[PDB]
């Protein structure tokens, strides 16, 4: 329940519940991209990816 | 392995332009490196990094972003300001410290446009701006630094803010009150005083005694000075009052920067 | 919704409809197998008869 | 029946500038024809023809094009070049002459991107540029010609060079020696002389034998004099030695033109 | 979240006065910051950290706590000395780098008293006192720093202490001898020579070769160089020797700081 | 507990001669302190760490040591040059910080000799040399640093370098070009472009931006900027080109230093 009070509270909140279990998922995907390090696969998988604006594409005809 | 590149030309770079650098999609931006001549950082004014149109960090000028970086002591060249998207200050609790600090990078993955739109002075003497960017492995947006304006009057006396934005599941990483005759300043949660009433002397040696460079007409409220994330303020949707009690010497306007952190969301904060 | 200079279309035709293939081939094989039923139910109606 | 369409306007043409063409992908180009002014052809430098973010052909300057096509005796306007993806040069030894010169077509099908990036020198009075595409039925990118370069110093007496990219299952098409001093050249593999000590005066006769022009400070050695894809060089995966012995009378760093061929692979040369 | 505090006032604040620093028992105490001033570190004598009336660590004069942050580099201000009991040179082996920093903090749970006793010098100007606490949430005092003050006499030769104190279960991080006359030092335990007779000169290369400052006449040897707390030296039950010899210049009387470490107990050393 | 030793004394210590280092087979050596007087660094020849009589590092004179420690700030004192082979800059993804620091010492089990050779210049004044090793719990060699030296010509231009070793299962943790006319550097891997052509003072800025101390004459392409090991270079033997394009204003012959890493192998690189 909460409460206001000035004065340095003796007993405070520390629980960081769902901030943590996201913050594993974040430690969880570094080990991800660790693991693609560690090999030679994953610095050529990388290597296909370009940072580009997008597509457009337009056709007709009978073939 | 991460790639180091040149990103394209800056588009229409001249005095009184409104220019942006568009960043490609795709990839991770871990530290974006801007040249700037023939122009004060404090000449490119309206800094605003966007994701998918939406604002995510803001910057009065570009001098704001120098003093940011100042503050964490990292490495300050005339010429050159970076923006720090990964942590170089993160420290692990329950991961690797590199974990923590890449956890803050810029993925792409997933966007439409990621932009850093800016206004260059009219009085800029032959504006001449370049980036480079160093990236690493695609990754959602996710966890990102927010930096928010604030515009709040102070008096000679004490001022009381408690209607700063409290966006429920993210974090206030530190609180900047940017004024010239602040004394002390006190926070507090939900009546629980958090920090007592800190004469800025105080204040600005426990910043110092954790590797930070005091700026000037600033006072500084770090919630990570240890770089433990989990010492934040985590904005609990069950949080009834977030107040700030300052005392000043002077009557003045101060700008209230807001560290926020969060999980970005295309309809969030 | 942003404004950009960035864009995925795709403009193409289209084609719509498709009688008389479909029906033909199936039309030809049902008819069959009914046909196979009526010989079966013709067998065992004719046997009833062979048990009177 | 082929398309003639008024490519979309090019963004950004400026000076200084770094801009792209940005092919639409779903159908098949035979020639691009960029229309240029206010700019010279050596202006527009660093011009790459990328497939999916992967280089496929470069151009130190856009006059190198203007130069291939000279080559060629293909017509030539001022304040235009084109980029003749379909070789109108070849024969059929197997096939008809046009399913010969129709196969080097820039075929998009199963692509996500087909650039044509390139940067506008700072010196540009006033850069004008815009694009037509002649287009035919989509295609998968398939056999392709990639332009590439290298640079190596070329001495006064005798210059080898042997450390040519040798992409498997790829061929050579020509190479051009671009140096100033260069008096005869020699050609093997394996220790076999494909082309003896020839004289320039010698090999640039046999070029224009066969309706090439000579280019200035260029020793050409053209695979495919006949326009018959199977005379170019087959880099076999055995080949154990691909080795060009340059008599100079100079000494300068000379830039060597390798037209590459082979089936567009997006993991491949 | 931690909570910076404004200590209560220090009572009977005057020279020639004894006073005390009480600490309300509840939380954790990461760091103390004691500001001064009419009063030199060295007249506030005797400094005493006391637990439940036992003693935790002793300075001869709040001089010796200036150098003890001063050879670890840590932030030193000019009218301010912190109490550093959180270990931020500390490094995680199997643990985080916070986990092993933290786990030196002053937690107060089960305690009856927690107290920081000094004596003010008669010769003080205008002794002014004030403290604020860095604290966090409560833990038992558990494994806490333990310095232990030592004077031994040092004659011009070679002097050996083997009566050091051997607490069983306890570690020694450092050791510090204060003398103006020592040349080297040689530390060995049961006849194994941990340290070989090391020159002033080589041990201080090492000790700044990991970040540490060497203090003025002072032989320190420190065994937790790398910031691993399992560096240390492990007071074993069966250790039946363990040596120091000092090779000196001066005949003179040596103050030995031990640094020990433990699980603080009520009824142990 | 680490073990501080002073080494055994150096054997013929004299001008014009080649002397040796011999260590002791048994334990893990972190550091190794070389104290020197009356010759110069560079008066030091033709260094070399031997395993097993087969070489690991290779330094053409004491001054590349210094220089090496010198890049990554470490503790730099005159008369006295250290032998880092615990990596005090790496930091741990999946495992702790000290581990990866740690894990690059000097283990010494399972070898017959481990020497660290050198030749003193006929020109030393009265040289003077002594060492001191921080060792720790004996270790096979395992993951090791290993310094290589090639020389290669530059042009004033562009000059490529594509024939660096690539030892199959090894990395690159960094890349020194010393030359005094680079202006800009290119890394690829395949075609793929990893290193953008980046200019000298920008690629200086990133380096520094690291805590990195930019070295004189020289171009550095740290690989390992976060202290990350994996995010070094993985010489995978399916690559088929690992080239460097470097941009110079000077024709000279450049000194290209390249750190190797690997598990150290009696039939290794
Ligand atoms: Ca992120
Ligand atoms: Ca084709
Ligand atoms: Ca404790
Ligand atoms: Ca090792």
């Amino acid at each position: 329940v909460p409460t206001s009070v000035p004065t340095n509270q003796s007993v405070w909140g520390n629980v960081s519940t769902g901030l943590d279990a996201l913050i594993s998922g974040w430690a969880r995907v570094e080990q991800i991209k660790a693991a693609k390090a560690s090999t030679g696969q994953g610095r050529v998988e990388q290597a296909m990816t370009p940072e580009l604006d997008n597509g457009a594409a337009v056709v007709v005809e009978a073939p | 392995m991460r790639s180091f590149l040149n990103l394209n030309s800056i588009p229409n770079v001249a005095a009184g332009n409104s220019c942006s650098i568009k960043l490609p999609i795709g990839q991770t931006y871990e530290v974006i490196d801007l040249r700037y001549s023939g122009v004060t950082p404090s000449q490119i004014k309206n800094v605003r990094v966007e994701l998918d149109g939406r604002l995510l960090s803001t910057y009065k000028t570009l001098n704001d972003l120098i003093l940011e970086n100042t503050r964490h002591k990292r490495k300050i060249k005339a010429g050159v300001v970076s923006f720090h998207f990964v942590r170089p200050e993160m420290k692990g609790v329950n991961v690797t410290d590199l974990v923590q600090q890449r956890m803050f990078a810029l993925g792409t993955v997933g966007l439409t446009t990621c932009e850093i739109k800016f206004d260059i002075d009219e009085a800029a003497a032959g504006p001449k701006l370049s980036a480079i960017a160093q990236k690493s492995v695609g990754t959602a947006p996710s966890w990102l630094t927010m930096r928010r304006n604030f515009f709040k009057q102070l008096n000679n006396g004490t001022t009381e803010i408690a209607d700063l934005p409290r966006p429920v599941g993210y974090r206030i990483a530190a609180i900047h009150i940017k004024a010239a005759g602040v004394d002390a300043v006190e926070f507090q949660i939900d009546g629980t005083k958090w920090r007592d009433l800190l004469k800025k002397a105080d204040n600005d040696y426990i910043l110092e005694q954790y590797g930070k460079a005091v700026l000037d007409n600033t006072y500084t409220i770090d919630f990570m000075l240890e770089g433990d994330v989990y010492q934040s303020v985590l904005l609990d949707q069950m949080i009834q009052d977030l107040r700030l009690k300052i005392d000043s010497t002077m009557d003045e306007q101060a700008e209230i920067i807001v560290e926020y952190m969060g999980v970005w969301s295309r309809n969030g904060f | 919704t942003p404004e950009l200079d960035n864009g995925a279309a795709v403009v193409v035709e289209a084609p719509k409809k498709a009688a008389q293939p479909s029906e033909t081939l199936v039309f030809g094989v049902p008819q069959k197998t009914l046909l196979l039923g009526f010989g079966g139910l013709l067998v065992l109606g004719l046997v009833m008869r062979g048990n009177k």
